[PDB]
RNA sequence: GUAAAGCGCACGCAGGCGGUUUGUUAAGUCAGAUGUGAAAUCCCCGGGCUCAACCUGGGAACUGCAUCUGAUACUGGCAAGCUUGAGUCUCGUAGAGGGGGGUAGAAUUCCAGGUGUAGCGGUGAAAUGCGUAGAGAUCUGGAGGAAUACCGGUGGCGAAGGCGGCCCCCUGGACGAAGACUGACGCUCAGGUGCGAAAGCGUGGGGAGCAAACAGGAUUAGAUACCCUGGUAGUCCACGCCGUAAACGAUGUCGACUUGGAGGUUGUGCCCUUGAGGCGUGGCUUCCGGAGCUAACGCGUUAAGUCGACCGCCUGGGGAGUAC
């Protein structure tokens, strides 16, 4: 009778076979996942997230996906943690070590506008340049203050942000992700059976982690 | 099976534990539940039991320690065509003690070491590691 | 196959019952009927094999239960071959 | 499966293997013991030649055969059973399964006759060929043989090979369902018996179309070919023979297990059966694909995954499936 009356289910016929002891009985063409095994799930993960926060580590909140991207700052970037809701980049938790390079000149992108610093060459060439910020502030403008690899990776939809997830469980990086009915959950750590879309699965949760990591450090 | 009942019981357990599986099931035997008690006190199994009196058919419970299962070896070897009969010193120790060795005595079922704390010998049924 | 005012009348002349169309010295018997009567038809035509195929079936079949009775009632053997023309 | 290797397919004798219960037996088997297993080798422990080699005491072993006394779980034998394997009966269902005999319509070719007239046919062009003895075209009548458009499908049936018009006659197998019956009567199968595309063979029929041979024309450096104009065996029927194929899923038969998704075809139960329809539950069958398997490709509940029973087969290439 609670908020977890949002996701009750999500994704036709199409499921997943390891993904069933979580679903509650198909019925109406998709089926539905059983939330009273969500439960446990609902804070078991939660609790870990609410204990790593005291450690003053890192959480880095995966979500590609339109329906998640705009709307997964508030509960990362507000919250100051680590988010990429865009095109994951090919290395970002595995080759961090080229990448980072990326980010520099990014931040120092930042500064040309900072000071009169940016009022330098062509009124074009500033143009030429200024694109790079777009690119470069959206694909990682959200991560550049992770200075090393972090600590707990939380991922929306655990099919779409699929690279995501893997270079983490090659990095020793544990992993909450939501998954979902066509989902695959063997490569979370923290399965959270629940709807992967649903514009408001979405933003109740993911802004209910920022939650107990918001205090989580005291 | 048709021709081997107690190859299939082997089969069935492993074949269950590959796919995670919780429970076995299939038709039972004198020697098949009296296989099946062995593994119980072997720790191999949870429990097992039956049902019908007329039509019986076993029910055995998989195991798993953690992310793998436990019951992670289990062939046969005194099969059809090609019997194994062992005395008290020549009985096998699977996996260098640890796996056990189900072997029939004329006392009755037991493993390489029961038999061999008794002193007598039988005919190998299969080994568990 | 066969015609039921045949099939189910032979099965009441072997039986050691009633409608015991399973008992061997029931079907064994119906089986040589429908062999004996497909004789002629094999008389003509000849070249219809895939219709022997199932004749030597029911032929070879009926010896598989010939063999049993043998080994389970000596007597009731050579008490039914006798009242089938059988061994020839 | 593709590296060498599943017999072209069935049935089946011998042989190997054998669901479940109780009693019984004690043959296999297991335990103990008694013989015997020559000595010497080997091995362990220990002695003597200054050491070693060597020599040497005792034991260990000699894995075997027999006999006796037991033990009875499993295998085997005997007795009485049991029903899920296998089979019988009933009633339905679908099918290009087979053998025989009919019959229909379209088209080709040919024969005859009418109309009509200088082309037709063919190719990349051409030419051979057919045409004024009148073709081709067209229309009417007749003869004959072969094969059955559409339906036809990723379809169906069959052991395999294979099997398509409609009708009848004789006949085999598969499957479902309430059931009733028998009671392990089963699985496999060297040798054996039988079935086998096409081509080919014998005797006798038949012969429209097609077409090895053969003959012309063309191409080409040549063209014993591809192409063109003809055309014989043969292809068709009966009956007998030959047994081969990339006889291919290049994957033996039987049985039990092991995530899923979409579809095809056929049976049955059920659902306001109010419907095209919806939910199950069996048979056979396509495509994708997970674990696993694999050298990779890929296979993936119809397995090439996990297992069990029986059979066939392979052991570098050439020489050679050849010689004898
Ligand atoms: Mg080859
Ligand atoms: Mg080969
Ligand atoms: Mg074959
Ligand atoms: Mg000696
Ligand atoms: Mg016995
Ligand atoms: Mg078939
Ligand atoms: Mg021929
Ligand atoms: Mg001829
Ligand atoms: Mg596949």
């Amino acid at each position: 009778m609670l908020k977890a009356g949002v996701h009750f289910g999500h994704q036709t016929r199409y499921w997943n076979p390891k993904m069933k002891p979580f679903i509650f009985g198909a019925r109406n063409k998709v089926h539905i996942i059983n939330l009273e095994k969500t439960v446990p799930m609902f804070n078991e993960a939660l609790a870990e997230l609410n204990k790593i926060a005291s450690r003053k580590g890192k959480i880095l909140f995966v979500g590609t996906k339109r329906a998640a991207s705009e709307a997964v700052k508030d509960a990362a970037l507000s919250c100051d943690q680590f988010f990429v809701n865009h095109r994951w980049l090919g290395g970002m938790l595995t080759n961090w070590k080229t990448v980072r390079q990326s980010i520099k000149r990014l931040k120092d992108l930042e500064t040309q506008s900072q000071d009169g610093t940016f009022d330098k060459l062509t009124k074009k060439e500033a143009l030429m340049r200024t694109r790079e910020l777009e690119k470069l502030e959206n694909s990682l403008g959200g991560i550049k203050d992770m200075g090393g690899l972090p600590d707990a990776l939380f991922v929306i939809d655990a099919d779409h942000e699929h690279i995501a997830i893997k270079e983490a469980n090659n990095l020793g990086i544990p992993v909450f992700a939501i998954v979902d009915t066509n989902s695959d959950p063997d490569g979370v750590d923290f399965v959270i059976p629940g709807n992967d879309d649903a514009i408001r699965a979405v933003t109740l949760y993911l802004g209910a982690v920022a939650a107990t990591v918001r205090e989580g450090r005291s | 099976s048709m021709q081997d009942p107690i190859a299939d019981m082997l089969t069935r357990i492993r074949n269950g534990q590959a796919a995670n599986k919780a429970a076995v099931t299939m038709p039972s035997s004198k020697l098949k539940v009296a296989i099946a008690n062995v593994l119980k006190e072997e720790g191999f199994i949870e429990d097992f039991k039956v049902e019908g009196d007329t039509k019986p058919e076993l029910e055995l419970t998989l195991k798993y320690f953690q992310g793998k299962a436990v019951v992670e070896s289990i062939q046969r070897v005194s099969r059809p065509g090609l019997r194994i009969y062992k005395r008290k010193d020549e009985l096998p120790k699977v996996m260098a003690g640890l796996g056990i060795a189900v072997v029939s005595t004329s006392k009755g079922v037991m493993t390489d070491r029961a038999a061999r704390q008794a002193g007598l010998g039988g005919e190998i049924i299969c080994y568990v590691a | 196959s066969l015609s039921t005012e045949a099939t189910a009348k032979i099965v009441s002349e072997f039986g050691r019952d009633a409608n015991d169309t399973g008992s061997t010295e029931v079907q064994v018997a119906l089986l040589t009927a429908q062999i004996n009567h497909l004789q002629g038809h094999f008389a003509e035509h000849k070249k219809d094999h895939h219709s022997r195929r199932g004749l030597l079936r029911m032929v070879s079949q009926r010896r598989k239960l010939l063999d049993y009775l043998k080994r389970k009632d000596v007597a009731r053997y050579t008490r039914l071959i006798e009242r089938l023309g059988l061994r020839r």
